[PDB]
């Protein structure tokens, strides 16, 4: 589907399933199951937040790998991930799970990894998720975004079918794929929990292993990036016949919209308490447009995004712009800055109340920075 | 809540008390964390030493490793070249991920290219990929040559990338002119600075294999520097500036300085500088060749003795005092031009900070790591300053580098107390200053992920991290930064003593606890 | 109370707990100390609003102060020139002062002498001093030029240098050829800065008053230089890289660079580079003369247009972006040389590292101090960073001076928020980013009293300091550095933006606390 | 007297006064009286250490000045000095004392800081001592070691001649004279309360104005620098009848000796503890010995100070002179002789160490010789190809 030898920032399956899906899971241990490359370049890589103890109970920024090398590639690597997999328990007890994210070798050598998955999580009585997320599979991430969901459907989403010990609540949410950019889906979940609604479950942003299996157990399912998280969703309202909604918290007008679809699917007092919250939350977002909306009103991005940009007075377009929102660096080298809606690169949240300030003032910052209008020297 | 006069990023937002309070709550619902007091009593064992004794005895488990692939270093071979596309045959994460990194540490665009290697190419073979990249590539970015690396999926497979590149010649893709050389570069073999040997052992030999019947060895009366796997832009800068200083006649090969640093001026240069092809020709005709990092080098100095016959000296990477001298004297004996004076001052003015701080460097220990030519120079420097190295990390190194590591260890009274480790990775050197502590590690930005588990045992078990080698993602604008020659120490001089003097205000800070050593003049 | 294996020095060695346990005793026997109660009270006191209004008005009492006196700078002036022996008449102790305090900044040896006026001298005054002195330093230091300056004391008794420097060569003390410039450096006047600008003015008067009638502006086709009060090695270096690099034949008056940065192979050097007595004779022959510090050179000013003629340019110091620019403009208009493509691109890479930072550097909230022209260059650095700066303080700037800030500050968005002190200390800036906390402070190393000082009411009150400035004497090699032009820019930008990042990695290596922010990636 | 033009580093009065006597003294505010530069120059330049919290209570790493200008030469500053007396009452209230440091112009313009300082101390009930030691007087720092002396004895040290509430012991000492640099004086305090004594007294280095007050009850007064508090000394010894004896902790050896001197003047409780501190430390410096003295043994340093060198195994040596006696270190214009390739540390670590004095102090100089002596820097200094 991509023309060979043009450039491009699209990944892999990989990097849909490792870097997406699977390796924000904090109290989990994700293998980078091949040679040394892909987990390196994915090591931190993405800002997906999470609250642990790194290193003994949550893993999201180290890179644990098999690291293979050439006898691995002539002779395969199950016997090393066997040993692997045993010198994760002896080093790292407190982890709940494994995943054994496949890289390209993996697929090519004929690596049986789900017959060593099954057989060592059947021996230490652990998770052991294996992932045919093989970087030449497909044509982008969408493909391994798919992979790594039917891996949590097929080893994690289940586990607790036959258990019925969870007390649940008629006001259950699970949270969906928000991955925790800059802390975006706790600016969500604060949001939710003030509506008086319960997020039983959060994944993969901040996500643990015991909130994947509690999943099925929620009233209600709250995709963020349905793209990523579409296939887990459909599965979860056919089998456990839970209702799945699209929210947007980007920007006051998209939350209050969000908020208000949301609670309309609940009782009377959670729309009361969908209400208060907006009127809490109203000086706040009005005082960020009063500061930021003449410093950005009339200013043109070029392209969820449009919302915040709308309440700030900015006009999107799809061209002259100030702005571009839909590779960074050669649209700075060419004196437009570019910025996404999610704070990838070093700043957050900006979705909810408390990222809509977040996020205009970032906003001014790069358009009305100096530094856009020195390209020219002056004596040229 | 957000006041918006002072609004607060991440940190510190969810440090308010509701951020708190909703995050004790999903914590203590829903995430089945273990007990504060079990994750303390588990920290507290990885400190210590049954846990290193532990750690080191992996055999198939590595953790938080300090290397990368080949092809990223063939990638980085390749951009030093004029208007070279770096062409890696293979699947498109690959190229994704190297152009991530090499934006991250260097923060620039960096041109890369992928032939999209599919499920399709994992059964047939890439031929159909390589025709059909190398046509879209050459009309689209017009280089003056395409550099052909590969990703594992191309190397398992075993794509002929000569075969490839010679049908696409020959079928029309291509024009048969067209300087397309090409290196396996398999991430399974080695790590990221193989890559780049092998990247210019390929472009040597595409452009001087076939052509060495004319070629007579000092006929141009110029030295061949072949820099290797260089993050430093100050580093090319200072091998140039010392040789032209010099009045020595050089040709600097792969020179990536300028598109790895083209100016703001709002247009974007896809490419910048670079060795022209016909260095790259002429290189034969030099008088010597001079390997900057003989250590990731040995397939280029294999061709360049055997094919254009050069005696490539035996010099260490031109780090710290006695090497640089080493590096100048060389250059001197093969051009016959003499060391200048400015040279000579400079050295002298190296010597004279060297004697200016020797007070605060003397007995202070550091954890290093990095690649080996670089860390080799590292610690011959330490050592030049009085300085221990007590644990010397090298992910990539072999074990006659660490034979060539111990046996400079061995020559100096501070190498008493250094232990060399090859194939070991950052988990191992978080156990190491865990339990035979250093004063700092010097290392990327991995280490900062270590200095934070030191700090949590305790503020006296921290170990800061001194930012030197590759990649550097946490600060800004370091890779300007110069490591080669008298500069190089200059300024490596000039961050340790200041990383120190830094540290020790830290801890005498305290007013009528410690202040009474936060003296105004160090 | 040692162990022979790991030996403290003063720190830690008296947080030990027999040290602590003799302090204790000490302090409640006999040193009769307020209660620590009483003491936090009278520190959080001098932390309030109520405390900087009393501290405020305030005008016979200085604490802190951050400027020095007139020979300092005289001084420092007068090593500038070829062989040139400083020489301060007056009284020894001053000389003691001064070279002292240069060694410090430097590192290096500073050669200065004084003709020890005592008891005696006070009443008869300093005659017999002026002539034994002179006669003396000539025998022994073999200097080229004699530059005379003033202590306080011969300020006060009166002595008329020009009568007893004349008496000296009359009475066969000296040779009446041999140059002996002088300068009355009256300490209780402005500030060392003025020493400078005096005895800089002294030195062109004695070298060109009396020979003005065969000199053509212009002829010698040469810029003067003049750079005023400089600390750092790296201005003049930058200066003079970036002159040669347009082809402008210039003449850098006072260039004490060498002398500062004399090598270290074993052999005392009193004496290195530096103006020669032909560049200061044939200065009125340039095109112009450009003052790199306008705001302490005005008597200087003064004389270059009023006897040299020169048409002075109306410049502002070469900081920063904007005033680099207006300087290489200028300069390309005197001397008629296109600027080159290399200081282009230089500049063009500075807006790169603007464009990379600005997000980390917008909106930050910096205190300030130095000297007037170094303090408004730094100012306006920080606004084209769009950095806010809050407290600029300059104890030796003037109304006219703050006028001009004032001016720059109310031409950008960033400068709403800042308010410019003249006179006023660092007692008063301690008040300031105690009430109106920034985010950091730049200044010299006696900044590092008030970070402690903020330290004490809280980590989050902390505000670091920056050193930029002179004095710098609590970090080695800082001398080194530039501050002006491009190169300057780049490098006072990347230690701002590291600060900023060195303090949010610090803000957030906390273990499940702050970490979730410890980003690799920044 | 220095001959004129020639580039010593001799200091002056003020820097004797201010710098080295009055500076240290901590719960007092030291005024330097006069233009900004002295104070600037003399500001932290000592590591004259001290426990305090500074600006509260302790002023000693501040610089407080007149800051003259043209009218304050012209006119006169008395009332300058009056209103920053006042100025400072209001901004520093935990101060215990001030003293005004003259400098050069305070002498020349006929200016009377005693008149000024007993009207203001009569006024706020507070001690202020002033000092005339302008920079001109004399021809070193050491008339500015007596006229600080001076002061000293006319305007504290008799304060509580008629008070009697002090209790006292027969093991009090005074200890005179250390400027507790780098912490020597705690080094040196500290044994002498392992051999049973109390310092009642210990100034001016991390000294109090009450300590100073103190010193007159004591029995014993042992002072390190003889030169610049010889002069309190025997005015204490005639008046109040206190014997005074020189004290040298530079070394295990001279520690040793002094540590038994001193304990000589008392009973016989005393001489027992001094045996089990001598004791008790004798592994500590045997082992600094062992360690260092191979690296040490046998360099040469040029030109009290002998006892730790030679405890080392250095041997002291005591333009042309150096090239000559070719010493290791100059330990005697520092930049100058580093510059010709050789070491120069004194016996106090002035610059960025210590303590020196005392057994822990001992330890820290054996490492700071090794390490200055033996660092390859000192190799360097030739090109190879030169
Ligand atoms: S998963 Fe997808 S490329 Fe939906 S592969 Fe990519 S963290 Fe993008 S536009 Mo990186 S389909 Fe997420 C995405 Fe969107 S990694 Fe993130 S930003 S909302
Ligand atoms: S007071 Fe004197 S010059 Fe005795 S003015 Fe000087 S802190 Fe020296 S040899 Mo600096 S008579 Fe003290 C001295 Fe010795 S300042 Fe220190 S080291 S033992
Ligand atoms: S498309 Fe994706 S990132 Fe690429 S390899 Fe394949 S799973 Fe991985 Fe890995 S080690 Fe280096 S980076 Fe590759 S060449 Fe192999
Ligand atoms: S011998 Fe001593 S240090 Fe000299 S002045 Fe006199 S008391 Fe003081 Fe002061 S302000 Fe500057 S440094 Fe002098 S010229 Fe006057
Ligand atoms: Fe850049
Ligand atoms: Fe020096």
């Amino acid at each position: 589907k991509s023309q060979p030898g043009l450039m491009t920032i699209r990944g892999c399956a990989y990097a849909g399933s490792k870097g997406v899906v699977w390796g924000p899971i904090k109290d989990m241990i994700h293998i980078s199951h091949g040679p040394v490359g892909c987990g390196q370049y994915s090591r931190a890589g993405r800002r997906n937040y999470y609250i642990g103890t790194t290193g003994v109970n949550a893993f999201v920024t180290m890179n644990f790998t098999s690291d293979f090398q050439e006898k691995d590639i002539v002779f395969g690597g199950d016997k090393k991930l066997a040993k692997l997999i045993d010198e994760v328990e002896t080093l790292f007890p407190l982890n709940k799970g494994i995943s054994v994210q496949s890289e390209c070798p993996i697929g090519l050598i004929g690596d049986d990894i789900e017959s060593v998955s099954k057989v060592k999580g059947a021996e230490l009585s652990k998770t052991i998720v294996p992932v045919r997320c093989e970087g030449f599979r497909g044509v982008s991430q969408s493909l391994g975004h798919h992979i790594a969901n039917d891996a949590v459907r097929d080893w994690v989403l289940g586990k607790r079918d036959e258990d019925t010990t969870f007390a649940s609540t008629p006001y259950d949410v699970a949270i969906i794929g928000d991955y925790n950019i800059g802390g975006d889906a706790w600016s969500s979940r604060i949001l939710l929990e003030e509506m008086g609604l319960r997020c039983v479950a959060q994944w993969s942003g901040d996500g643990s292993i015991s909130e994947i299996e509690l999943t099925p157990k929620v009233k209600l399912n709250l995709v963020h990036c349905y793209r990523s998280m579409n296939y887990i969703s459909r599965h979860m309202e056919e089998k456990y016949g839970i209702p799945w909604m699209e929210y947007n918290f980007f920007g006051p007008t998209k939350t209050i919209e969000s908020l208000r679809a949301i609670a309309a699917k609940f009782d009377e007092s959670i729309q009361k308490k969908c209400e208060e919250v907006i009127a809490k939350y109203k000086p706040e977002w009005e005082a960020v447009v009063a500061k930021y909306r003449p410093r950005l009103e009339g200013k043109r991005v070029m392209l969820h995004v449009i919302g915040a940009y709308e309440d700030l007075g900015m006009e999107v377009v799809g061209i002259k712009p100030d702005l571009i929102g839909s590779e960074k660096f050669i649209f700075q080298k060419m004196g437009i800055p570019f910025r996404e809606m999610h704070s990838w690169d070093y700043s957050g949240p900006y979705h909810g109340f408390d990222g809509f300030a977040i996020f205009a003032r970032d906003m001014d910052m790069t358009l009305n920075n100096p530094c856009w209008k020195k390209l020219q020297a002056p004596w040229e | 809540s957000q006041q918006v006069d002072k609004i607060k990023a991440s940190y510190p937002l969810f440090l308010d008390q509701d951020y708190k309070d909703m995050l004790a709550k999903k914590r203590d619902g829903f995430e089945e964390k273990y007990p504060q007091d079990k994750i303390d009593e588990v920290f507290q064992w990885t400190t210590t030493k049954e846990y290193q004794e532990l750690n080191f005895q992996r055999e198939a488990l590595t953790v938080n490793p300090a290397k990368a692939c080949q092809p990223l270093g063939a990638v980085l071979c390749a951009l030093g070249f004029e208007k070279t596309m770096p062409y890696v045959h293979g699947s498109q994460g690959c190229v994704a991920y190297f152009r991530s990194y090499f934006n991250r540490h260097f923060r620039e665009p960096v041109s890369c290219v992928s032939d999209s290697m599919t499920e399709d190419a994992a059964v047939f073979g890439g031929q159909q990929n390589m025709k059909d990249g190398l046509q879209n590539c050459k009309a689209t970015y017009k280089p003056d040559m395409i550099a052909v690396s590969t990703t594992c999926m191309a190397e398992v497979i075993g794509d002929d990338l000569n075969a490839f590149i010679n049908n696409s010649k020959k079928e029309g893709f291509i024009p048969d002119e067209f300087p397309v050389p090409f290196a396996h570069t398999p991430s399974f073999v080695g790590s990221h600075v193989t890559g780049w040997d092998n990247m210019f052992e390929g472009i040597a030999r595409y452009f001087t294999l076939k052509s060495m019947d004319d070629k007579v060895v000092g006929s141009n009366k110029k030295i061949n520097i072949v820099p290797g796997f260089e993050t430093y832009l100050g580093n090319f800068r200072v091998i140039k500036r010392m040789l032209s200083e010099m009045g020595v006649g050089y040709s600097l090969l792969s020179d990536p300085e300028e598109v790895l640093d083209t100016p703001a001026d709002g247009q974007f240069r896809m490419y910048a500088g670079g060795t022209t092809q016909e260095e790259m020709k002429d290189a034969p005709n030099a008088l010597n060749t001079v390997l900057l990092q003989p250590w990731h080098l040995e397939k280029t100095k294999k061709f360049v003795e055997g094919t254009w016959k050069h005696e490539v000296p035996k010099l260490n990477i031109p780090m710290g005092l006695d090497w640089t001298d080493e590096f100048l004297m060389k250059v001197s004996e093969i051009s016959g031009q003499p060391i200048p004076a400015s040279l000579t001052k400079e050295r002298g003015r190296l010597v004279d900070m060297m004697t200016d701080s020797h007070t605060w460097l003397h007995g202070k220990r550091f954890a290093l790591w990095g690649d080996p030519d670089f860390v080799m120079g590292l610690v011959k420097f330490l050592l030049e300053l009085g300085c221990e190295p007590v644990h010397i990390l090298c992910h990539n190194g072999n074990k006659r580098w660490k034979k060539a590591v111990d046996a400079i260890l061995a020559a100096s009274p501070y190498g008493k107390n250094a232990t060399v480790y090859i194939g070991k990775d950052l988990w191992h050197l978080r156990s190491l200053v865990f339990t035979d502590k250093p004063d700092f590690m010097i290392g990327n930005s991995y280490g900062k992920f270590i200095q934070r588990d030191t700090l949590h045992k305790g503020k006296e078990f921290e170990v800061p991290l001194i930012r030197i080698g590759f990649p550097i993602f946490d600060r800004h604008h370091l890779h300007r930064s110069t490591t080669l020659g008298y500069e190089g120490a200059m300024q490596i001089l000039t961050t340790l003593v200041n990383s120190i003097l830094e540290r020790l205000d830290e801890e005498t800070r305290g007013m009528q606890a410690t202040d009474y050593n936060h003296d105004l003049v160090r």
